């Protein structure tokens, strides 16, 4: 598993892998691992699947009964403490999560890593999963902040390109989402197998 | 004067005004009637007009596969008491995994409806059913009561003016055991008739049919439904 | 557990626990609070000064938080109940949003809490109102107003307490945009409407402003006569 | 059972509580207590009531009920009810000193009290305390300091302030006789038995019918020192000569 | 003298009849189920104009496809619409579907006659709800709209009035409600009956109104909206 | 105001919630219980209000043990809530003591249970009278009756309902302790027809349950081979 | 049951053209002890069902009184609703599922047999839920050592008559007797039909050649 | 682990952390603030366990915000290390504890500057200097041997940039980049971050 | 104590344009032995929905039963049958309650969703949650899943057509993979229904394996 998030100028690319594997089995190809919560705000899947796959599910409608309420979209940082406090009163039971909380809020571009060991950090780049130490390394020799779309792009796709070629849990196909001003938009599904013909 | 505020309260002549005044909410509801065949049991009931825009009501209710009933008093507490009885027919299928029978679900309902009539500070629920089943005994026309008594009836109807129905059904009850499907519903079609007032007759919008039999899960028949049915009336 | 049910309904459809609780708010001390541009002006009427009050711990604006204070009118043990569980959600909130409260969310709250015990098991509801004022994180001016019944209002001016029919009939003739545009003209604004509801008349009020950040503080005896002067 | 039960805590049709307003009755037929502040102390008089012939000396004062090692109160009311009150002040005194090893502020220890008077007035079914009491006491934010409480639950700081019988007429005469930064602790003894005369309906005070106690600082320790008989009676003799030389 | 529990001689449980004529002191609430969509249409009754209009919220989003319209006491329709918001997530968080119009009035209706003084619960309803709610919406099943009286009483209906004014806005809603009409037209059939009920002149302060489209989501008027629907009436 | 609760006592003592709740038996019909030699006959004068009620509807005979059998009268919903209480003493003691409960001991609990609704303002007293009815080798046949007031007295025939003072009387003229199970049942069936009025209450249907020697100890319905042939044997002597 | 005290062994069944036959041995071992060696492993549930059970035998008699009195208690109303062994074994899966999933499970491996509706049902039940029906069932080393017996019996011929389903129990129990050691040499055999079921009384394996 | 480090002077507790969020074996974050202002002149520096460290930190900071609104006048360093105290030694031996090593720092108008020194388990003690983690076995010694109680604000960030000198020559641990503030009367001021 | 065994059985949904094919063997284990060789794996929940469960029998039987019992609670309450998808979503909140005491079942649901296509949704033991054209689940996904992608997803072929997937070529494709299945895998082969959903209802057919 390699999820991948970094805020630049013009908002901030969430990528991820797609191989899902019990053991050395792949279980699956097809993992949508970028979880979208809402329209405006998203999160990451690595870890135990179905732990981060209903918390960020939890995370959803506690998102929307706030926006219902309060008649205003939640922050990102709010919405990461909330996810942070859910997965805090399990803690020592066995969560495996670890996932990126993504959006704009009235601060800007925000990306927030949540574990369930209990962590909430900020952060401009950030990467978690088994091949996570393979994707820092290509993020941050070509991360910028002043780096243009289409250069953020590339280098977000090719960070979980080099992820998945050393990673034997890393695999599948890359998903590049991008979170702009007026909601998350999905950019691509670029297959692996794909890209190292151009990647060569 | 003073014997009719609370349900513990017997008064002198051995009698309990609070569950007398809620048998009165059932019979100022809305005109429902059950029967049944020796094949099936038929449940008709009057979608009442609240106004002249109103989809009027829904008063006939799924219960179980083999199980439904017919409502007549508050419309909350048989809501109420019917996700009990729903509860208490999956609470069977996931242990027994068989249909519970038709007896013992209104024996359920009798013991759960007499609780309240007995301790402080709670009222009778305020609810009359029509019960139509279909056991391995054949049909079942029980209807309770919030004196939490019950009766397996030949035929029963319950509600406003529904005395004219139980003199319709009493003297029709002779030949309900041998009738056909078609048959059976149009007599608790005519006994759900004599019901209404003088102007008012019985339209596809205002009536619901609710038929269980054996070869027959428990079905509603809505609007365009009942148009088979009172097509010989 | 004492579970009996204390507010009930009546005949024509009135709840007889909540007027009753609203004459009790009828019964204290007027207090007013009007809407600026970029200033919000609590003012209470003192009845008594008594020359013996410690006056630093009977007055009737408090502070939520940093950017949201409140003035209450009617049972005053009641509202340090209301006030003081009103501070414990603006700390949670605090600590769950990482953002500091907007004023109408703890009004909501505030209404909320008022409202249940309207209609819980072995309550009298609250014999206060509560008159609401604070800022936004975008700046915009808030003034909200709680009743008994757990029904909250958004206000440009308000008054609560006893004479405050006469008080709203007064800001609702001179409340306009000029008043509201100098800030000590606001400051004016209560002053003026509180003596008319002072019946012995003087500098015997107490009175809180609260202006964007640098937040709020009470006006001192001498600081309030300086206005009083202005208006004789 | 509804036929049964009083309705405590619901609200008059004026917009009172009928429980409360009748626990104040009960205190101003109860012994008249009061406190002045001084600038360096506040004292406490209590009008003795239990003044019988027989009665005994067991524990220290009769109504005064020191609290904390820097703080004390009076109690004036139904005695029974007052005892359940103290025992619950040294609960939140303890309570505080070991939550944070610093002595209860005076002001939050009668705010925490009043939030149980309070809970009675307004749910639960029961009749409140009828008891209203005074506090002395000294903390490091506002030093000396002198509180009332009443049953509704409501307090209130004062300088000077009486509770019991003819409070009323004891308030007034210190509106006149009290001023504001100028009282000293010697000044404010010769205040309470001046009160004590006017406010009690007998002849003469005789130091079996008064109960005082004085709360000052002495090298950085606070001494809450209840006087014993001769201390009152050498200041019933100087107001009782007193008030021949003028006159 | 009574409990909160206790039928009437006839049979009307005392507390919910006196909650009902607490409608009738707040403000009127029109809804009008077209096909093409549902409008609801609420008198906001300013009572001083110190009083900033834009608080007198009594039409509510429940999700994106259900508007809730509510007449009587707003701060008792403030725990139902509560839980009414948390019931369609709670069903969109278990079924990823949105919950059907029925469904939400039918879950809320079961709170009303949840009260009580005998141990309902630790901390229960002393009261019956002193609201009407009109729930309106597009669902699978089309555009539809919902009554919500506090008895617990749910019906679906075509044309709807709530309020001091109903009886006299029912028999305006009667005439002029056809089964074929739009949503404009419905939108325009909501203020000329407003206009006949309403005490102060009709401007685009003192109403509030929203639709539910099948195409778009809840939505409520701005201020710049109201004013072109008033002209036309 | 001396009979609003059932913790309340009149000022010449007297609880008349348990007294009214037992003018609630008495205008319910007349229920009997013969014991006999070889065991108890039971007999209920079920009234039958409609015509449209099956035959079977409202059974005022239940079996609470597999030995044991109760008559009710009064209000049949809380008779079917006492029912349900003997039931659950009768099967937890035979899940604690492994053995059939005896019929004192039964007779005992419930009436135990039935006057704990005697004592507190926060319920009412039971609005039904009950026989139970047993037979075992070692203890014999036993008939004991339970009154709404939570006394329990053991018989050899007993009439509650309506007609109370009319059946007993017919129960008295009859000297069971010699006479077998079908010749009760076939006397049981006279005396329910005596008392019975024909002007005021119209319908009614004979219920008869007998638990004895020759079932072994089991409590059962009467056949109809033999019910027939009781109220034939009835309505020949009521001429 | 975190560990079983006085276990019986292997309990055969198989139905057959007219009700069902169990079998098992009259003897619960307290660990390789032939401790109580006249105990009926076999219950009569109603007029239909039948019931035997391997594993922990104080678990069984817990399950002996909380059916055993479920059956009065159907009987009592008098309705005409019976349990039928479907239900019975339904009811009893549901019984040993609940108790796994506190984790203090009964340890018995229940045989359900039965005859209603002119269909005969056999049912097996493990202390872990598991639940299935079979032309024919053995529990414990008879999974082992005679449910290759009894398929290969039925697999030539899924009908068997009375008289033969019993000799091919009887030929079963004597394997068992010759091969594992917790079996004992006398046995109950049960059959359910039309007419109830009949449990008949010790038979012996006493025709047991030993050619050493 | 992470790292903290105070020193009390005459008027004034300069305080320094660490500001690395490490993992396994990558780090997460290099700008990491490991200090919690809870009044206007008192700070809560929490190093421990993962999650821990702002679960016990925002809760100690909600109640002393919550002292000033109820109150009108802030905690003293003594009280709130006692608050601080309290409610990390009764859930020690609850379900669930709490694995913070703290360090609380905080000015008084009338007692004057405090220290305080705590770990996991619960043990407060009031320091003239005092340091956490792993780096505080190299950097005590700094500590032990320049200090004076006497000690000028600008002698004390010398003496602490010795110790965070000493944690990049002798340490293992990649701590780079340090947050460094001082709480004297006027309240707390941010220091420049001693960087390398 | 454990409260676990592995039962074995192997479960092959395959969705299609206007079908699903949900598919099962019917043999029962337990270590090495065979408890039952008619047992489907499959059942039928709606109109147009199947699940195929397995894994831990006691916790197959015990999920259908709470799937079967909360279907029925939707449309009380929602007055319509449930929807493909919402039973799989519905499935992954049931798999999450029991968390930290697990169901050992790998669940795929198959059906028509609610445009008319086949809809398979594939599920881990605690729920989580995938929908897919094609998978397999227990004791042999290991053997068809490689085929399944070869056959279906058109892996690893190069310049070849395409062709939509019909429903002869998925139902021989069902067929001839559980063939090579049964042949390397000891838990499979007794027989295989398969549960076949298009719009005119659910069919249901088998076809024999090879007995161990």
């Amino acid at each position: 598993t390699t999820t991948l998030a970094f805020k630049f100028r013009h908002g901030v690319i969430v990528a991820a892998d797609s191989r899902a594997t019990a053991g050395a089995y792949i279980a699956s190809q097809t993992v949508k691992k970028v979880i979208e919560i809402n329209p405006y705000l998203l999160g990451t899947m690595a870890g135990g699947a179905a732990d981060c796959s209903f918390w960020e599910r939890l995370l959803a409608r506690q998102c929307r009964i706030y926006e219902l309420r309060n008649k205003e979209r939640i922050s990102v940082a709010a919405a990461s403490k909330l996810l942070a406090n859910m997965v805090y009163q399990y803690k020592g039971m066995g969560l495996s999560m670890g996932t990126m909380i993504c959006g704009w809020d009235k601060r800007g571009p925000g990306l927030y890593y949540v574990d369930s060991e209990g962590n909430r950090i900020s952060g401009a780049t950030f990467s978690v999963g088994s091949g996570s130490v393979y994707a820092y390394g290509v993020m941050d020799r070509g991360y910028s902040y002043d780096l243009e779309v289409e250069q953020a792009y590339d280098l977000a796709r090719r960070a979980i390109y080099q992820a998945t070629y050393r990673d034997a849990y890393s695999g599948g196909a890359v998903n590049l989402y991008h979170v702009r001003e007026d909601g998350w938009i999905r950019v691509s599904s670029d297959n692996v197998a794909d890209l190292h013909e151009k990647y060569s | 004067n003073q014997y009719d505020n609370d349900v513990t309260v017997w008064s002198p002549q051995g009698r309990i005004h609070q569950i007398e005044y809620a048998m009165e909410a059932v019979k100022q509801g809305s005109a429902t009637v059950g029967l049944k065949s020796k094949t099936h049991a038929v449940l008709v009931a009057l979608k009442r007009a609240q106004s002249e825009l109103a989809a009027h009501q829904k008063k006939i209710l799924h219960v179980d596969n083999h199980i439904g009933i017919s409502i007549a008093g508050l419309t909350a507490d048989a809501r109420l008491l019917c996700n009990f009885m729903r509860q208490e027919c999956l609470d069977s299928r996931f242990v027994f995994d068989r249909p519970l029978p038709v007896s013992r679900l209104v024996s359920l309902i009798g013991s759960k409806t007499q609780i309240p009539t007995q301790r402080y500070g709670r009222r009778p629920y305020g609810v009359g059913l029509l019960i139509a089943g279909y056991d391995d005994m054949g049909p079942h026309i029980f209807q309770t009561c919030p004196s939490a008594n019950y009766f397996d009836c030949r035929a029963m109807s319950i509600g406003a003016r529904s005395q004219s129905a139980r003199t319709y059904l009493e003297r029709h009850m002779s030949e309900f055991m041998e009738c056909n499907l078609n048959e059976l519903v149009k007599h608790g079609l005519r006994a759900l008739r004599e019901t209404l007032p003088a102007e008012q007759d019985l339209t596809t919008k205002n009536v619901s049919i609710g038929i269980v039999g054996k070869d027959l899960e428990f079905t509603i028949y809505d609007d365009d439904d009942v148009s088979p049915f009172l097509e010989g009336l | 557990s004492y579970d009996r049910a204390i507010t009930v309904f009546s005949p024509d459809g009135h709840l007889f626990q909540v007027e009753y609780a609203q004459e009790a708010v009828k019964k204290g001390s007027t207090a007013v609070g009007v809407r600026g541009r970029d200033i919000v002006v609590l003012g209470v009427e003192k009845k008594s000064v008594a020359k013996l009050q410690d006056e630093r711990t009977v007055r009737k604006i408090c502070a939520l938080d940093d950017n949201v204070c409140m003035a209450f009118a009617g049972l005053t043990a009641d509202a340090r109940i209301v006030i003081n569980r009103a501070r414990v959600e603006c700390q949670s909130h605090r600590l769950t949003v990482e953002d500091p409260v907007t004023v109408e969310y703890i009004t909501r709250y505030i209404a909320s809490l008022k409202q249940r015990y309207t209609q819980s098991n072995g309550r009298r509801p609250f014999g206060i109102s509560a008159l609401i004022v604070g800022f936004d994180f975008d700046g915009t001016p808030r003034l909200y107003q709680t009743d008994p019944s757990g029904t909250y209002h958004a206000w440009k001016a308000n008054a609560i307490g006893r004479g405050a029919k006469s008080v709203r009939e007064f800001l609702e003739k001179n409340y306009t945009d000029e008043a509201i545009e100098t800030d000590d003209l606001t400051i004016k604004l209560v002053i003026k409407a509180l003596l008319e509801v002072v019946q012995s008349g003087g500098k015997n009020i107490e009175l809180a402003v609260m202006r964007r950040d640098q937040s709020l503080k009470i006006l001192n005896p001498e600081e309030i006569e300086k206005y009083v002067a202005e208006i004789e | 059972s509804r036929r049964y039960d009083s309705r405590t805590t619901i609200f008059s049709p004026e917009g009172r509580l009928y429980q409360v307003e009748y626990a104040m009755e009960a205190i101003g037929h109860a012994g008249t207590c009061l406190g002045i502040l001084a600038n360096d102390g506040v004292l406490l008089a209590a009008e003795r009531r239990n003044i019988h012939k027989l009665l005994d000396e067991v524990f220290f004062s009769e109504k005064i009920y020191k609290l904390n090692e820097d703080m004390a109160c009076s109690v004036a009311g139904i005695t029974s009810d007052a005892n359940v009150l103290t025992n619950e002040l040294r609960l939140i005194a303890q309570r505080y000193l070991l939550q944070y090893q610093e002595p209860i502020p005076c002001e939050q220890l009668v705010t925490a009290l009043c939030d149980i008077k309070q809970a009675y007035t307004q749910f639960g079914g029961k009749r409140p305390f009828g008891v209203s009491l005074l506090y002395i006491g000294w903390d490091k934010h506002y030093g000396f300091q002198l509180y009332q409480s009443d049953p509704s639950g409501n307090y209130g700081g004062w300088k000077a302030t009486c509770i019991g019988n003819n409070s009323a007429a004891a308030v007034s005469m210190l509106k006149q006789d009290y001023k504001e930064g100028e009282m000293t602790l010697k000044s404010a003894l010769a205040l309470a038995i001046k009160v004590l005369n006017k406010t009690m309906d007998v002849s003469k005070l005789s130091a079996e019918k008064v109960e005082i106690a004085t709360l000052t600082r002495e090298n950085g320790k606070t001494v809450i020192r209840v006087l014993k008989q001769k201390e009152v009676e050498q200041l019933i003799k100087k107001h009782e000569e007193e008030e021949a030389k003028a006159e | 003298d009574r409990g909160v529990n206790t039928f009437s001689p006839e049979g009307r449980l005392f507390q919910v009849e006196y909650a009902i004529e607490a409608i009738k002191l707040g403000s009127t609430a029109i809804g009008i189920q077209t096909s093409e969509g549902v409008c609801l249409a609420v008198e906001k009754r300013i009572t001083s104009p110190l009083m900033e209009p834009s608080s007198i919220e009594k039409i509510v989003e429940i999700d994106a496809h259900i508007g809730c319209a509510m007449s009587g006491l707003i701060a008792d329709a403030k725990t139902l619409i509560d839980k009414a918001r948390v019931e369609t997530q709670n069903h969109w968080f278990t079924y990823n579907e949105t919950m059907t119009v029925e469904s939400v009035t039918q879950a809320v209706s079961n709170l009303a006659l949840q009260f009580g003084e005998e141990d309902a619960d630790p901390g229960a309803m002393s009261r019956p709800f002193g609201v009407a709610l009109l729930f309106g919406g597009v669902d699978e099943k089309g555009p539809q709209l919902f009554h919500m009286d506090p008895s617990g009483t749910f019906v679906q209906c075509d044309a709807r009035a709530i309020g001091s004014a109903s009886e006299g806005a029912q028999s305006s809603l009667q005439e002029v409600y056809h089964k074929s009409m739009t949503l404009k037209e419905a939108i325009k059939s909501s203020l000329i009956i407003l206009k006949q009920v309403m005490e102060e002149k009709l401007n685009a302060t003192n109403i509030e109104l929203a639709t539910v489209q099948p195409g778009q989501n809840f939505h409520m008027f701005t201020k710049e909206e109201l004013e072109e629907v008033i002209k036309d009436i | 105001g001396y009979d609003l609760s059932a913790s309340t006592f009149s000022p010449d003592g007297r609880v008349f919630q348990v007294e009214y709740a037992m003018k609630a038996v008495e205008n319910s019909s007349t229920a009997i219980g013969i014991r006999c030699k070889d065991g108890v006959v039971f007999g209920v004068e079920k009234l039958v209000l409609s015509k449209l009620y099956e035959e079977g509807s409202n059974k005022r005979l239940f079996n609470v043990d597999r030995h044991v059998g109760m008559a009710v009268a009064g209000l049949l919903a809380d008779a079917r809530s006492l029912a349900d209480i003997a039931r659950e003493e009768a099967s937890n003691f035979r899940s604690n003591f492994g053995y059939n409960i005896p019929l004192k001991h039964l007779a005992d609990r419930v009436a135990m249970y039935v006057h704990a609704y005697t004592l507190y303002s926060a319920v009412r007293p039971f609005g039904c009278s009950f026989m139970l009815g047993s037979y075992s080798v070692n203890d014999g046949a036993q008939l004991y009756m339970i009154d709404p007031s939570g006394v329990s007295y053991g018989y050899w025939g007993c009439a509650i309902g309506k007609a109370r003072q009319a059946a007993k009387t017919e129960i008295e003229k009859l000297q069971m302790k010699e006479m077998t199970c079908r010749d009760i049942v076939k006397e049981v069936a006279k005396i329910i027809y005596i008392v019975h009025d024909e002007v005021k209450d119209k319908a009614f249907e004979l219920e008869l349950s007998w638990v004895g020697e020759l079932t072994n100890g089991r409590h059962e319905i009467v056949p109809k081979d033999i019910r027939e042939e009781a109220e034939k044997y009835a309505k020949e002597s009521l001429k | 049951t975190q560990n079983p005290m006085v276990t019986g062994t292997s309990v055969l069944g198989v139905k057959f053209e007219g009700g069902v036959v169990i079998a098992a041995d009259m003897l619960g071992s307290y660990g390789s002890l032939a401790r109580f060696r006249n105990i009926s492993r076999i219950m009569r549930v109603n007029n239909s069902t039948m019931l035997g059970a391997s594993g922990d035998y104080a678990d069984f008699q817990y399950l002996k009184q909380v059916l055993g009195q479920m059956v009065i208690d159907e009987e009592l109303l008098g309705d005409g609703h019976s349990y039928s062994p479907r239900a019975i074994h339904s009811w009893l899966t549901r019984a040993m599922y609940s108790r796994r999933s506190k984790m203090n499970p009964l340890w018995n491996t229940m045989v359900i047999g039965g005859y209603a509706d002119g269909e005969s049902f056999l049912g097996y039940v493990d202390m872990l839920g598991v639940a299935y029906e079979a032309p024919s069932l053995a529990t414990g080393y008879g999974a082992y050592l005679a449910q290759p017996l009894l398929r290969e019996v039925l697999e030539k011929q899924p009908v068997l008559s009375q008289t033969e389903a019993r000799d091919l129990v009887e030929r079963c129990m004597r394997v068992l007797y010759y091969r594992d050691a917790r079996s004992y040499n006398r046995f109950q055999i049960a059959t359910v039909t039309e007419k109830g079921v009949e449990i008949e009384g010790p038979l012996s394996t006493e025709t047991n050649w030993d050619i050493a | 682990m992470e790292y903290l480090i105070g020193i009390q002077g005459p008027d004034y507790v300069l305080v320094a952390s660490d500001r690395v969020a490490a993992s396994n074996i990558v780090q997460m974050k290099d700008d990491h603030d490991k200090m919690f202002k809870m009044s206007e002149k008192i700070l809560l520096l929490c190093v421990g366990e993962a999650g821990d460290t702002v679960q016990f930190a925002e809760y100690i900071q909600k109640n002393v915000q919550l002292y000033k609104m109820r109150n009108g006048y802030e905690l003293s360093p003594t009280a709130a290390a006692n608050f601080t105290r309290r409610n990390l030694a009764d859930c020690l031996r609850s379900r669930t504890p709490y694995h913070v090593n703290l360090l609380l720092a905080g000015y008084d108008e009338h007692e004057g500057p405090a220290l305080y020194y705590m770990d996991y388990l619960a043990a407060l003690a009031k320091a003239p200097f005092a340091a956490h983690g792993y780096g505080a076995f190299l950097t005590l010694s700094i500590l032990d041997r320049y200090y004076t109680p006497t000690i000028s604000r600008e002698r004390a960030v010398e003496l602490l940039r010795k110790c965070l000198e000493e944690l990049q020559k002798r340490f293992i641990l990649n701590l780079p980049t340090f947050s460094v503030r001082i709480i004297d009367k006027n309240g707390i001021h941010d220091l420049d971050n001693i960087s390398f | 104590f454990s409260p676990y065994v592995f039962n074995g059985g192997t479960i092959l949904a395959i969705a299609g344009e206007d079908f699903a094919i949900v598919a099962s063997d019917t043999r029962l284990s337990e270590g090495f032995s065979i408890h039952t060789r008619d047992s489907p794996k499959c059942y039928k929940l709606t109109d147009k929905t199947v699940i195929g469960c397995s894994g831990f029998h006691g916790d197959c039987l015990t999920l259908t039963k709470i799937i079967e019992a909360r279907l029925k609670m939707y449309k009380h309450s929602n007055n319509k049958a449930m929807t493909t998808g919402a039973i799989a979503a519905m499935l992954s909140t049931i798999l999450y309650s029991r968390r930290f005491f697990p169901y050992y079942v790998y669940n795929i649901i198959g059906g028509l969703d609610e445009e008319g296509k086949g809809a398979v949704y594939s599920f881990d033991p605690v729920g989580s949650y995938q929908r897919d054209s094609f998978k397999a689940g227990g004791s042999a996904s290991a053997m068809l899943q490689p085929l399944l992608d070869n056959q279906v997803g058109f892996k690893n072929m190069q310049n070849v057509e395409h062709v939509p997937l019909s429903l002869d070529r998925a139902m021989r494709l069902v067929k001839d993979v559980f063939i090579s299945a049964a042949e390397r895998d000891v838990y499979t082969g007794d027989a295989l229904r398969i549960c076949i959903v298009t719009k005119e209802g659910i069919r249901e057919e088998t076809v024999s394996l090879r007995k161990d």
